[PDB]
C-alpha cells in the first residue's frame, strides 16, 4: 500500500505488541451489529413533540426538547422501548479484541463491546459511571464515556440529550479525565467515526491545547464509501490525526461498510507477525534492531539467540542458524547471503552498510557462522577473555587498584573484587554502579543480590561452623556491614527485578531475563542429562559412531556457559549448581573420551574446569572409571 | 518468604521479624484450651484452616517434628487411569462451575480435545474470586497447543487421520490468534494478582526450570534422594488435583523421566559403594510404577535396566500395582476389540500401555490378572505398535516374576491357532522387527511344560495338504507342539534330498537328531568342496564339536576352514588362525561347551585375555567371565 | 560414513545402504539389506549355534532363505546420499571377517530379555 499506511500500520502494530495500544470505538461498529441508531430515537421524539418528521445540533436539541416538555419519564420509555433489544457482536469486535488493546474506550451506551469482550475471554474494568473509575478491579479499562443502560435504560445513566453534551465536563470529570490520560499515555486508533463527529472534534479541540509534540497523533480508521478529499486529508492530519482510509485501500459498495471496516481490521491483524522486509536494508535495520542492545554484553550464549529472534530460528552451538518459527521472510539467510557475497555488501545504504559490519563483528566474535545448509567444517577454539576465569589474581588486583575510567570499569572491577573475596567491597561498588547507572544496572543488582547471598552464607558457615573448623571465630564481615545489607536487601525480591523495569530494557533484554533464577541453566542441564542418557546407552551396547562426536554439544554449551558468565562478570560462576553443571559436563565428557580411548584430549581450559568446578571425590571417581 | 514449608510437612521461620504467626497456630493446633479463647468467627476460621493444613500435609515445625509420614495420595481419576469412571462423570450433569472444570480436565486425558476446548470456553464464559476463570485460560491455551501439535504430527504422520475437522481447527484458529498467555495473569483483577500470586507460574512456557536444576544433587558422589521424590509427588498431586493440562506436556514428562532416572541411578550408586565399602536402596511402590509407566518412554525404560539393576529394586504395593495393569489391559481390550479407538486418546494412551506391561515383567501378577494383561498384550494390541516379535518380548518378560501357568499357557496356545488360521491365507506374512516370530512363543510354552501338546494345532496339521504350502512351513517351526499323528502328517511334505534340504530341516527345526544319510550327505558336500577347494563349514565343524555328529570321518577336510579345523580337533589346532570375534558368533550353549573341552581352553583364555587388555571389550571381558572360555 | 556405527558385541557395522547382490545361482536382487537380532538368550534347539539372527528384506519385504545364501555384492548405495559406497563397503567385509559385515540395524535382545 502506501508508504505512510505502512507506516500507520507498523505504528499500530507495535503498540499493540508493546500493550500500549488503545482502541477508541464509535458508533459506526456498533451500527454494524444493526444497534439502534440515534437518528431513529430523534425521528421518534420529533414524533411526538409535532406531527411528523436534521442538523447536527438538531440530534441533541430535539430529545432536549422532548426531555424539557414531555418528561423525563417520557424519555426513559422511549429510551426503554428503543434500546431494550439484542444484537448480535460484529467479527471486527472479535478484531479489535484480537488486536489486544490495552483499552477500549467508547461512546457506545450497548454492551456489544461487552458481550464480544465477555465471549473472547478478555477482562476489562467497565467504567460508564462516575463511581466505576475509583472502583476498577484492574488497570485495564473498558471506558464507556458516554456512559451505558447498565444500571438501567435511563436518560440519567447516558450522554444523549443536548444538556448532556453540555454539562459533560461538570458530570463526568473523573471518566473525562481518565479518558485524556489514556489518550496521553497511549497509542489511540479511532473506528467507528465519521471525521466529523461531536467526540472527535472535541478531542482535537483538547489535543490543540497541548503542547507541540508532547503528545502521539492519534490513528483514524475512516471506513466512509468515498476516498478521502485531499484538502480534508490535509487539514484533519494538521490537526493531530493520523488517517487509514479504508475506500482508498480496497474498492466496494457505499452500502457495504462492514468489508470497510474488515479490510483495515483484517491488515491490521494479519500484519501483526509481518516484520516488513522486503530490501537488505530492511533486513539489516531489523537485525540490527535485534542485536544493538546486546552490544552491551560482551559475550551472548547461541542458545540464547532464539530467544532474541522470538523463536523463529534455531542458533545452534557450533554455530548454524536454522529455520524454526519464522513463516515471513528469511532476514537471516538474507544476512548470511550479504556476508558471503561482498558486491551486494556495497548495494547496502551508508547507515545500512556500518550497521552490517557491526552486525557482522558481533556474529563473528559470537560464532554464528551461516545457515545449516551452508555449514562447511567448523572449528571454533574456545577462548574465555576473563582475568578472573585464569586465577589472574595480581593482575585482577592491580586492575581493581587502577582509577574507573567507565561505568564498566566499575563492573568489571566489582566482579574482580567477588572473585578475590573482597565481597563488601564488591557489595559497595556494586551499590555505587547501581547509583550511577540499563544492562549495567540490572546486572549490578543481580550481581549484588547474589553477592549479598554469598555474604549471607559465609557468615552462616563462619558462625556455625568456622569457628570449629578454622579453630577460631572468624569475623570477616563486622556487625554494622552485616546489618546495613540485610536493611537493604530485606525487600529486595530478585523474582520481579526484570519486571519491574521499562519496557524497552524488558523488550530489548528478554535474554537476562534468566539470569534472576536457575532457568538459565535449564536447557543446557536438559540437554545433558539428555546427552548423558544417549552418550551412556551407546557406550552400554558398545557401539562406536565414525565423525562428529554425540558430546561435541555437551562440551560446547558448556564453554557457551563459561564464556558467558565469566566475560559478562557475572557472578553466577560461583553458584553451587553451575559448579554441578560442568562437573557433570566435564565428567561426561572424560567418560566418553574414555570409551573412545581403548576404541578429546585435555587441554588449559579443561584443566581449569576440572580444578574450579570438581571436589577431590570427583577427580577420584573419574579416576576410579 | 516468611517461612519454609518443607516437603515433609515441617515449617521453619525463613523471614519475618514480626509475631510467629505459623508456630503460634500450630500451638493452638496441639492443645485445644488455648482454642476456645478464640471468637466464634475465629473458630471456625481455624478450624478451615486446619482443615486446609492438615489436607495440604503440613503439621508441625522442624523442631517439633516427630514420626513424619510422607505417604503420596493423589485425589484423582485422571492420574490413576479410571477412564470409565472418567467417562461416567463426564456423562453426569454438572452441578457446579467446578465440576465443569473437572470435567473439561477429564475430556482432555481421554483425547476428547474438542469437546474440552468448548467446555473451557464455556467455563471462561461462565466464570466472569476469578480462580477457575484463570486456570480455564490457562487449560484452554494448553489444549490449543495441544491441538495444533496434534494435527502437526498426525499431518506428519501410518494412516490420514483428521480427528479435528477443519471447521473446527479454523475456529480454534481465529479464536486463539494473537492470544497472550503472558498478558493473561496481569490482565486479571488486582486481588486475584494479590490472593493468587502462586498460581502465574502456570501462565509461564516453563514451570519446572527450578526442579530440574535442583536435580543436580543427585549426581553428587560424596535426604536428597527424600526430598527430590516429594518434590516430584507434590508437583504431580498438584498438577492433577488441580485438573491442570500441563500434566500432558513434554516439559513435565521430561521432568519426571530425568527426576525417576537419577534417583534410580543414585540409588545404584549408594548400593554399588556400600557394597565396595561394607562387603554386603530406591523402594518402588504403586505410584512410583504409574510414574514410570506414564511418562517413560520404553527407551527410557531400556536405559534405565542397562544402567542400574532393577531386579535389585523390590517392588511394593504389588496389589494396586496389578490392578493398574489390569485396567490398563481392560482399557486396551476396549479400544482395539471393540471400535472405540480414539486416534488422539490412542496415541497418548498406546505408550503408556507399552510402558506399563514392558515394566509389569518386575511385578508379581495373580494367575487372573496375568491372564487379562497376556490375553489383552496377545490379542487387543495393535500390530503398529507391537509386532509379532515385540509382543512375544513383552509376553516372555512376564515369566520372570510368574512362570507360566497352565491358563497362559492356554492363552498362548489360542494365539498359535489364530496364527496358524491366519496362514489360510497365502498373502499373509508375520512381520517382526525383533526377528522373534510366531515359533518364539510355542518354543516359550515347551520351555516351561517340556510336555505340552496343542491339540488344535494338531488337528489343522491332519487337515493340512500339499496346496497350501503356507501352512506348512508355518506349522514346521511349531513341531514340538504337535502330536506323533501330527508329526508324522507333517513330515511327509518336506524331503531332505540334498544338502540344501538338510540345512533347511535343522533351521527350521524339522530334524533334530542326524541320521546316518544326512552324515553321508554332509560328506558328500564336504569332498565336493575340498575337490573345488583348488558358509556350512564352521556349521559342519560346530555341530562334530558339538557332538551333535559321531561319523567320525571329517578330520580329511582339515586345512581349508580355520573355524573347522578349530572345532574338529582343539588339541591339533594352530591357534595363530584363531580369530577372537569368532567368539562374538557363539551363544551360551556353544561358550560353554567350549569352556569345558579340557582343550584350546587356555588358547582362548589367553586371546580372550589379550582382547580385554589391549581393547577393553566388554563383550569380549563378559565372555570371558561368564563361562571363562 | 557419518551415521555408519561399529557395534562391538556383535562385530558389525549399522549402515543405511542398500545391496544389490548375486548369489552362486546367478539370481540377481535389488534394494535389499539385512536386519541383524543379537539373542543371547534365545531358546535354542540342539543344532543352534549363532549368537545373532540375520534377516534379509529386499524391497521391503523380508526373504525366506531356502537355497545357500553364499553372495556377492555388485553394488551398494547409501540411501542417504546417493554416492555409491560399494568400495568401502568391500573393504570392511574383508576387514571385518563375519558374516554379513554391514548390516541396516541391529537389534538388541538381550536387555530386554528377562533374564537379563
Amino acid at each position: 500500500l502506501d508508504n505512510n499506511v505502512v507506516e500507520c500500520i507498523k505504528e499500530i502494530t507495535e503498540s499493540s505488541r508493546n500493550g500500549k495500544l488503545v482502541f477508541f470505538v464509535g458508533a459506526g461498529v456498533s451500527t454494524l451489529s444493526d444497534y439502534p441508531q440515534w437518528w431513529r430515537l430523534v425521528d421518534k421524539y420529533h414524533e411526538e413533540l409535532y406531527g411528523s418528521p436534521y442538523s447536527s445540533d438538531e440530534y441533541l436539541r430535539i430529545p432536549q426538547i422532548f426531555y424539557n416538555v414531555k418528561g423525563e419519564m417520557a424519555f426513559d420509555g422511549i429510551l426503554k422501548d428503543f434500546f431494550q433489544v439484542d444484537k448480535p457482536t460484529n467479527p471486527i469486535h472479535d478484531k479489535i479484541l484480537a488486536m489486544n488493546p490495552a483499552h477500549v474506550i467508547t461512546t457506545n451506551y450497548d454492551n456489544l463491546i461487552d458481550t464480544a469482550c465477555w465471549k473472547r475471554g478478555k477482562y476489562f474494568s467497565v467504567i460508564s459511571a462516575e463511581e466505576d473509575v475509583a472502583n476498577a478491579t484492574s488497570s485495564r479499562y473498558l471506558l464507556k464515556v458516554h456512559g451505558d443502560f447498565r444500571k438501567g435504560f435511563k436518560g440519567e445513566n447516558v450522554v444523549l440529550k443536548e444538556d448532556d453534551y453540555l454539562n459533560y465536563d461538570q458530570n463526568y470529570p473523573l471518566i473525562s479525565n481518565l479518558m485524556k490520560t489514556i489518550i496521553a499515555t497511549h497509542t489511540i486508533v479511532f473506528i467507528g467515526y465519521g471525521l466529523g463527529d461531536y467526540n472527535i472534534n472535541m478531542l482535537l479541540n483538547w489535543v490543540r491545547k497541548l503542547q507541540k509534540d508532547s503528545f502521539h497523533k492519534p490513528f483514524f480508521i475512516r471506513t466512509d464509501p468515498s476516498p478521502i478529499e485531499n484538502e480534508t486529508l490535509i487539514y484533519y492530519e494538521n490537526k493531530g490525526l493520523r488517517i487509514i482510509d479504508a475506500a482508498s485501500l480496497i474498492d466496494s459498495n457505499e452500502y457495504d461498510y462492514l468489508e470497510r471496516y474488515s479490510a483495515v481490521m483484517d491488515l491490521l491483524i494479519e500484519s501483526q507477525e509481518n516484520k516488513f522486509i522486503t530490501k537488505d536494508d530492511e533486513v539489516i535495520d531489523y537485525i540490527y534492531g535485534k542485536i544493538s542492545p546486546l552490544f552491551a554484553l560482551q559475550y551472548i550464549r547461541k542458545i540464547d539467540l532464539k530467544h532474541v529472534f522470538e523463536y523463529d530460528y534455531h542458533f545452534e552451538v557450533n554455530g548454524t542458524v536454522v529455520r524454526h518459527k519464522n513463516k515471513g521472510f528469511g532476514y537471516m539467510e538474507r544476512f548470511f547471503e550479504l556476508k558471503e557475497s561482498c558486491d551486494e555488501r556495497s548495494k547496502l545504504s551508508k547507515k545500512q552498510y556500518e550497521r552490517f559490519n557491526a552486525l557482522f563483528n558481533f556474529f563473528e566474535k559470537n560464532g554464528v557462522i551461516c545457515m545449516a545448509k551452508d555449514a562447511g567444517t567448523l572449528n571454533t577454539s574456545i577462548e574465555i577473555n576473563s582475568l578472573a576465569y585464569h586465577g589472574k589474581y595480581d593482575v585482577m588486583k592491580k586492575f581493581i587498584e587502577e582509577q574507573s575510567v567507565s561505568i564498566e570499569d566499575d563492573y568489571k572491577k566489582a566482579f574482580f573484587l567477588a572473585c578475590l573475596g573482597r565481597w563488601e567491597e564488591s557489595y559497595d561498588l556494586y551499590s555505587n554502579i547501581i547509583l550511577n547507572s540499563g544492562c549495567v544496572y540490572y546486572l549490578s543488582q543481580i550481581n549484588r543480590y547474589r553477592i549479598y547471598q554469598s555474604i549471607t552464607q559465609a557468615v552462616t558457615q563462619f558462625n556455625g561452623l568456622g569457628l570449629l573448623t578454622f579453630g577460631r571465630h572468624y569475623k570477616p564481615f563486622t556487625d554494622e556491614f552485616l546489618a546495613r545489607i540485610e536493611r537493604e536487601m530485606t525487600n529486595f525480591n530478585i523474582d520481579d527485578l526484570f519486571n519491574g523495569m521499562p519496557f524497552e530494557f524488558q523488550k530489548k533484554y528478554k535474554i537476562l531475563e534468566f539470569l534472576s533464577d536457575n532457568q538459565f541453566l535449564y536447557d543446557d542441564t536438559v540437554k545433558l542429562f539428555e546427552l548423558t542418557n544417549k552418550v551412556r546407552s551407546e557406550m552400554s551396547e558398545g557401539s562406536y559412531s565414525f565423525g562428529m562426536s554425540s558430546d561435541i554439544v555437551v562440551l560446547l554449551r558448556l564453554y557457551d556457559n563459561l564464556r558467558f558468565l565469566y566475560e559478562n562478570c557475572l557472578w553466577s560462576v560461583s553458584f553451587h549448581e553451575f559448579h554441578q553443571y560442568i562437573r557433570n559436563s566435564m565428567s561426561l565428557l572424560i567418560e566418553k573420551a574414555e570409551y573412545e580411548r581403548t576404541r578429546f584430549f585435555m587441554e588449559y581450559y579443561d584443566f581449569v574446569n576440572i580444578s574450579r568446578h570438581f571436589k577431590i571425590d570427583d577427580i577420584k571417581n573419574l579416576e576410579r572409571s | 518468604y516468611d517461612y519454609h514449608f518443607e516437603v515433609n510437612g515441617t515449617v521453619v521461620r525463613h523471614k519475618n521479624k514480626g509475631f510467629g504467626y505459623m508456630e503460634r497456630f500450630f500451638e493452638l493446633k496441639e492443645s485445644c484450651d488455648e482454642r476456645s479463647k478464640l471468637s466464634k468467627k475465629q473458630y471456625e476460621r481455624f478450624n478451615a484452616l486446619f482443615n486446609f493444613f492438615e489436607k495440604n500435609g503440613v503439621i508441625c515445625m522442624a523442631k517439633d517434628a516427630g514420626t513424619l509420614n510422607t505417604s503420596i495420595e493423589i485425589n484423582s481419576l485422571a492420574y490413576h487411569g479410571k477412564y470409565d469412571v472418567m467417562k461416567k462423570f463426564i456423562e453426569e450433569q454438572s452441578v457446579s462451575i467446578e465440576d465443569d472444570y473437572k470435567k473439561a480436565f477429564f475430556l482432555a486425558c481421554l483425547g476428547r480435545w474438542e469437546e474440552s476446548y468448548d467446555l473451557y470456553s464455556n467455563i471462561i464464559l461462565n466464570s466472569i474470586n476469578g480462580c477457575v476463570y484463570y486456570l480455564s485460560q490457562i487449560n484452554r491455551y494448553r489444549i490449543y497447543q495441544s491441538i495444533t501439535q496434534a494435527v502437526t504430527q498426525f499431518n506428519g504422520l501410518g494412516r490420514h487421520y483428521k480427528p479435528f475437522t477443519d471447521e473446527f481447527l479454523a475456529r480454534i484458529e481465529r479464536e486463539m490468534t494473537n492470544f497472550n498467555i503472558d498478558d493473561l495473569f496481569n490482565g486479571m483483577p488486582f486481588e486475584f494478582q494479590k490472593k493468587y500470586k502462586i498460581l502465574e507460574f502456570l501462565s509461564d512456557n516453563q514451570f519446572l526450570y527450578d526442579d530440574t536444576v535442583k536435580l543436580f544433587e543427585l549426581t553428587n558422589k560424596v535426604s536428597s534422594d527424600i526430598v527430590v521424590l516429594l518434590r516430584l509427588y507434590d508437583n504431580l498431586r498438584f498438577l492433577y488435583e488441580n485438573c491442570l493440562w500441563s500434566v500432558s506436556f513434554h516439559e513435565f514428562h521430561q521432568y519426571i523421566r530425568n527426576s525417576m532416572s537419577l534417583l534410580i541411578e543414585k540409588a545404584e550408586y549408594e548400593r554399588t559403594r556400600d557394597i565396595d565399602e561394607l562387603g554386603f536402596g530406591f523402594f518402588m511402590e504403586y505410584y512410583d510404577f504409574v510414574n514410570i509407566s506414564r511418562h517413560f518412554k520404553i527407551d527410557d525404560i531400556k536405559n534405565l535396566e542397562r544402567s542400574c539393576s532393577i531386579d535389585k529394586i523390590r517392588f511394593g504395593e504389588q496389589e494396586k500395582i496389578e490392578e493398574y495393569l489390569v485396567g490398563i489391559a481392560e482399557e486396551i481390550t476396549k479400544q482395539f476389540s471393540a471400535n472405540g479407538m480414539n486416534v488422539v486418546f490412542y496415541t497418548q494412551f498406546i505408550s503408556e500401555a507399552k510402558a506399563a506391561l514392558y515394566f509389569a515383567k518386575y511385578v508379581k501378577l495373580s494367575e487372573e490378572g496375568l491372564g487379562k494383561i497376556v490375553k489383552a498384550l496377545l490379542f487387543y494390541f495393535p500390530e503398529r505398535d507391537l509386532d509379532i516379535g515385540k509382543r512375544y518380548v513383552w509376553l516372555e518378560r512376564l515369566t520372570k516374576c510368574n512362570e507360566l501357568p497352565k491358563s497362559i499357557i492356554s492363552i498362548i496356545d489360542d494365539f498359535l491357532v489364530l496364527q496358524a488360521e491366519k496362514h489360510i491365507d497365502q498373502n499373509y506374512s508375520e512381520v517382526s522387527s525383533n526377528g522373534l516370530y510366531s515359533r518364539d512363543y510355542g518354543a516359550l510354552i515347551k520351555h516351561f511344560e517340556k510336555n505340552f501338546i496343542s491339540k488344535r494345532l494338531s488337528e489343522i496339521t491332519l487337515c493340512l495338504t500339499q496346496d497350501k504350502q503356507k501352512q506348512i512351513d508355518f506349522l514346521f517351526k511349531l513341531l514340538p507342539l504337535l502330536s506323533t499323528n501330527a508329526k508324522s502328517h507333517l513330515l511327509s511334505f518336506k524331503s531332505v534330498e540334498n544338502i540344501n534340504d538338510l540345512m533347511n530341516g535343522i533351521r527350521i527345526g524339522l530334524i533334530d537328531e542326524f541320521t546316518p544319510e544326512h552324515e553321508e550327505l554332509i560328506i558328500e558336500y564336504l569332498e565336493t568342496r575340498k575337490v573345488n577347494y583348488i558358509d556350512y563349514m564352521s556349521t559342519f565343524g560346530i555341530w562334530y564339536f558339538l557332538e551333535e555328529i559321531n561319523n567320525s570321518k571329517m578330520e580329511e577336510f582339515i586345512g581349508m576352514d580355520d573355524q573347522y579345523d578349530f572345532f574338529v580337533d582343539p588339541e591339533n589346532f594352530d591357534y595363530k588362525k584363531f580369530i577372537p570375534s569368532w567368539l562374538k558368533n557363539y551363544n551360551d550353549k556353544l561358550l560353554g561347551k567350549i569352556a569345558g573341552n579340557k582343550h584350546m581352553k587356555h588358547h582362548v583364555i589367553e586371546v580372550l585375555k589379550e582382547r580385554v587388555k589391549n581393547s577393553n571389550d566388554k563383550r569380549y571381558l563378559e565372555i570371558l567371565m561368564n563361562y571363562f572360555i | 560414513t557419518h551415521d555408519l556405527v561399529y557395534h562391538s558385541k556383535i562385530n558389525t557395522f549399522v549402515w543405511d545402504v542398500e545391496f544389490d547382490i548375486v548369489l552362486s545361482d546367478s539370481k540377481e536382487l535389488n534394494k535389499c539389506y539385512f536386519v541383524k537380532c543379537f539373542n543371547p538368550y534365545r531358546i535354542n534347539g540342539k543344532c543352534d549355534f549363532a549368537v545373532s539372527s540375520i534377516d534379509i528384506f529386499s524391497e521391503g519385504k523380508r526373504l525366506l532363505i531356502e537355497n545357500e545364501f553364499n553372495f556377492k555384492i555388485t553394488k551398494a548405495v547409501h540411501v542417504a546420499t546417493s554416492k555409491d559406497v560399494t568400495e568401502i563397503v568391500l573393504h570392511l567385509s574383508e576387514r571385518i571377517s563375519s558374516p554379513f559385515p554391514i548390516v541396516k540395524e541391529v537389534v538388541y535382545l538381550d536387555w530386554s530379555h528377562p533374564q537379563f
